[PDB]
RNA sequence: GUGAACCGGAUUGCCGUCAGGAAAUUAGGUGCGCUUAGCAGUAUUCCCCACGCUGUGGG
């Protein structure tokens, strides 16, 4: 097994931007790596320190894949703190609504079986970004297989409906890291930085 | 301890709450159409009733400029004088005050010869702290001024008042179902007339009402200071009102002066509802009729929530009333209530008794 | 461990939650819209109630400012379609029309304790933890989110709750994907507790193996609305009592009493 | 323990005053339910048991 499968589903969810530096906070179009492994150092239990020290590397190092079964819905909360006590402050938070994500981590196989292993049963709890948002699937519902290509373990997982009726899209989108290939092979010209590398938990590149 | 009362009610084709349109207001529970009169038009009617008049000390109205004209024998407390009216920082709104302080203490500051933010901030100062009513302890009260356009040198104090009383909107036991109805005018004088005719359309309905209020006595005691005869002289004469007064809606056309057919007192420490009985609608079959279903529905829902949430280290007893007894709640064997009775005056000595050693008698003197 | 509660209700006209333009609040999911309720208004109306007030007690519940709480709740959504209305009022002299809105609708509750995370907080201190849990559990079902009461008195209790020891978190969203309507046969409530018992009906048959498996206690009013509505052994124990249900939580896990 | 943890849009409101749907109307003209039979003068009374080569006893 090179890979192993997780899913990210619920009600709502939020995978934060970078532009999110006053009460107003964003998110983006689909999970980001630090996030994924923000949600591992918690399934295998190591604190906000101790993640720093010769465990985010390994994680950073696997390939990223991620699939979304369906599109999501952003939407604005009127969320507002420290109403009848001392520091009203006023914020605005976002959600996605409706949405699904499948988790996919190529590398080392003992890094893979280890991390489907704790999260059989996470050490604490495991949520969707944020404490407010509970997972409605079992993130391992899908167990690990064996793969060449990022592409190939993606598209081998199939799509699961809710119900007999209801429309479907007719893309699936799918995102991965970009492959160095052979040394040298500078970026093309559709290619995309996201700054969500986890660097200590804040600190990203 | 909170006192609880729900009523059963069933009223005769009328309009007693419209909307714009000129309709009976409507709303939506369990998926189905339902009938409903508001909160604020019980809230008035049982204000203005004769049964609450002894304790109607209180004014809410934006003429505060003419209460205090009529207390005056010169003609000159007239303007300047709704000048210091409009610089408390008052558009015109609506304010809410004990009326026994209004036409002495206005009076005894506007008239005298001193400046105009002095007199001001006195009035204000007489107008945060006029509270001392009845009313003002039961509806509560939200007084803001404008600071666009008040004196800069003017401040005001504390004028929150939290309420003591929660009505909620009348409910339908059943679906909807509403009328129209056509009229004509008529000309005294024989003559060409019109042609068609002005046809209009009034609108009505016809439903049985569960009603739900709500006294938190602990709260109306600290808003009525340390006087407690007088909160429980509120507490009667409130309950009375409430079971003899109606909505005067459209009533020299609809006179819909029915009374309620079942009462339940529950004295509780939380707030409870029994308003989830009547998701599923109604339905009336050949044997018995809408009000013995509701009332059966209801003795339903409450056994459900007894026979649910129970502790022992707070218990809880109430009190049916049915007219002579003619609609029992625990019909066939339950004794939910301990001490039933056919009577109302006996209906508010049981509750000034559990409440205290208070007889009305006693409290009719406050 | 885990401790999973949820719950379903219904709720009379009123306004327990509007936006800043004055509407109440909405969502998406299930394909259709949907009536909400925040987060974090249900919590902070468990808390600081005088009803929850019953090593620091409760701050290990509820942290403040890397104390690591171990109480996590879910978002409120609705059971079926939204319907807004609109309400017109006067204001009388005693000596102009505005607009105020409202909505009735099905929510949702959740709440997860952390057992161990509890434990470890209150420095291995356990009765305490078992104190604060029936507490917790007494004060969440003993209280409502505090709205506008004084106009719009909607106090329905819950109609249900239940309790699992699942080894993940997971929460039963998954079952009002379709939304709920109403026969002649059915009313809301009813039909809410039987797709979300259907939920539990499924699953368990093509799912985590029953060497393993989850127990619970199931807490309904005066056994109405039952889960489960047959012979089907799906719940373990169904209790109509709260203090009941307190007591079987606790002498499953730490094995106590109240 | 995830651009994350600690986090309430809150308080204040009668849609009130007025109204004839009214004047005029036959559902009337046509039809057979008719042909048929002892609660009694018998030739095995549906089942069970005992006593004889028909007489008692139960359903």
């Amino acid at each position: 097994p090179n890979t192993l499968f997780l899913r990210l589903e619920g009600a709502l969810q939020s995978w934060g931007s970078n532009e999110a530096k006053f009460a107003l906070r964003r998110t983006a179009d689909a999970p980001t790596k630090s996030g994924v492994l923000g949600l591992l150092c918690a399934a295998m239990g190591i604190g906000r320190a101790e993640a720093a020290d010769s465990w985010l590397p390994k994680l950073a190092n696997l390939r990223m894949g991620v699939r979304i079964d369906r599109p999501g819905i952003r939407w604005w909360d009127f969320h507002t703190v420290g109403a009848g006590q001392r520091m009203t402050l006023l914020s605005r938070r976002e959600y996605l609504a409706d949405a699904s994500f499948l988790v996919a981590l190529q590398g080392e196989p003992e890094l893979v079986a280890k991390l489907s292993a704790a999260l059989a049963k996470p050490v604490w709890a495991i949520y969707l970004g944020r404490k407010s948002c509970p997972p409605s699937r079992p993130v391992c519902e899908h167990p690990p297989g064996f793969y060449n290509t990022l592409e190939e373990a993606l598209s081998a997982v199939p799509l699961q409906k809710r119900w007999h009726n209801e429309p479907l899209p007719q893309i699936l989108p799918c995102v991965m890291d970009w492959i160095p290939g052979y040394d040298g092979e500078h970026a093309p010209d559709d290619a995309e930085i996201h700054y969500d590398l986890p660097v200590s938990f804040p600190r990203h590149l | 301890m909170l006192i609880e009362i729900h009523m059963i009610q069933n009223h005769s084709p009328a309009n007693l709450n419209r909307d714009d349109l000129g309709a009976p207001k409507t709303c939506y529970f369990g998926g189905v159409l339902r009938s409903r009169i508001s909160s604020q038009c019980i809230k008035r009617s049982i204000r203005t009733s004769n049964d609450f008049k002894a304790l109607l000390g209180g004014v809410r109205t934006r003429r505060l400029a003419d209460l205090i004209q009529q207390e005056a024998g010169e003609t000159e407390c007239w303007k300047k004088a709704q000048e210091i009216l409009n610089k408390c920082g008052f558009t015109k709104m609506l304010v809410f005050m004990s009326k026994d302080k209004i036409k002495d203490l206005a009076r005894i500051v506007l008239d005298n010869s001193l400046g105009l933010t002095e007199a001001a901030q006195q009035v204000a100062n007489v107008i945060a702290q006029a509270t001392l009513a009845p009313d003002i302890a039961l509806c509560g009260r939200m007084l803001e001024p404008n600071d666009k356009d008040k004196d800069k040198k003017v401040k005001w104090s504390n004028t929150t008042v939290e309420a003591a009383l929660q009505v909620a909107h009348a409910i339908s036991t059943h679906i909807a179902r509403p009328e129209i109805d056509y009229f004509v005018a008529a000309d005294d004088v024989p003559g060409e007339d019109a042609g068609a005719g002005h046809i209009g359309e009034s609108m009505f309905a016809s439903a049985c009402f569960y009603k739900y209020f709500s006294i938190d006595w602990e709260q109306l005691v600290k808003n009525l200071k340390g006087d407690t005869n007088l909160a429980a002289h509120t507490v009667g004469a409130f309950l009375l009102a409430a079971a003899k007064t109606n909505p005067s809606g459209k009533q020299n056309s609809f006179a819909a002066h029915n009374y309620p057919d079942g009462i339940l007192v529950e004295f509780k420490n939380s707030p409870i509802s029994y308003a989830n009985a009547f998701v599923r609608p109604v339905s009336v079959v050949k044997e018995s009729d809408l009000v013995e279903q509701s009332i059966g529905q209801l003795s339903n829902y409450v056994n459900d929530i007894r026979l649910g949430y129970y502790d022992e280290q707070s218990p809880v007893i109430g009190f049916w009333f049915s007219p002579n007894n003619r609609y029992p709640l625990g019909y066939k064997h339950s004794k939910l209530a301990s001490r039933n009775i056919g009577n109302l005056n006996e209906l508010v000595g049981a509750v000034l008794d559990y409440i205290g050693g208070f007889k009305w008698e006693e409290v009719q003197k406050s």
